[PDB]
């Protein structure tokens, strides 16, 4: 007999969503991972994506 | 220095009635802590480790 505390009273969520930048294009994996010439290990090449 | 003598009394022929605080804690706030929210809110995987 008595009273007893318990969890906190939980809400679950109703859904998922996913909000992303509104971005259409692909990123150029054949200009990187398929390019014709590889720089040196000296003067190696950074690109920005 | 009190004027101590081995004859000599000092005896008041007046009164003051005086009145003071005095300030007591009794109680604190009571406490509860849910851990699941505080370790892991909200989290399925946290609460199952
Ligand atoms: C005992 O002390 C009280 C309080 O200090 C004296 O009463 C005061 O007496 C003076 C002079 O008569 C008055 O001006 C004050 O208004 C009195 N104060 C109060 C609160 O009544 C009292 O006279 C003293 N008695 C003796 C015999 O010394
Ligand atoms: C053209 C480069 C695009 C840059 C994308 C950066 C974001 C990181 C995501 C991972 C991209 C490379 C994944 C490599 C694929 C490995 C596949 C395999 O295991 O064979
Ligand atoms: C990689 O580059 C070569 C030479 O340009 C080309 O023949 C090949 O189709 C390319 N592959 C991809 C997946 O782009």
């Amino acid at each position: 007999k008595g009273i007893y505390q318990t969890s906190n009273f939980r809400v679950q969520p109703t859904e998922s969503i996913v909000r992303f930048p509104n971005i259409t294009n692909l990123c150029p994996f054949g200009e990187v991972f398929n390019a014709t010439r590889f720089a040196s290990v000296y003067a190696w090449n950074r690109k920005r994506i | 220095s009190v004027a101590y003598s081995n004859n000599s009394i000092a005896i008041p022929t007046n009164f003051t009635i005086s009145v003071t605080t005095e300030i007591l804690p009794v109680s604190m706030t009571k406490t509860s802590v849910d851990c699941t929210m505080y370790i892991c809110g909200d989290s399925t995987e946290c609460s199952n480790l």
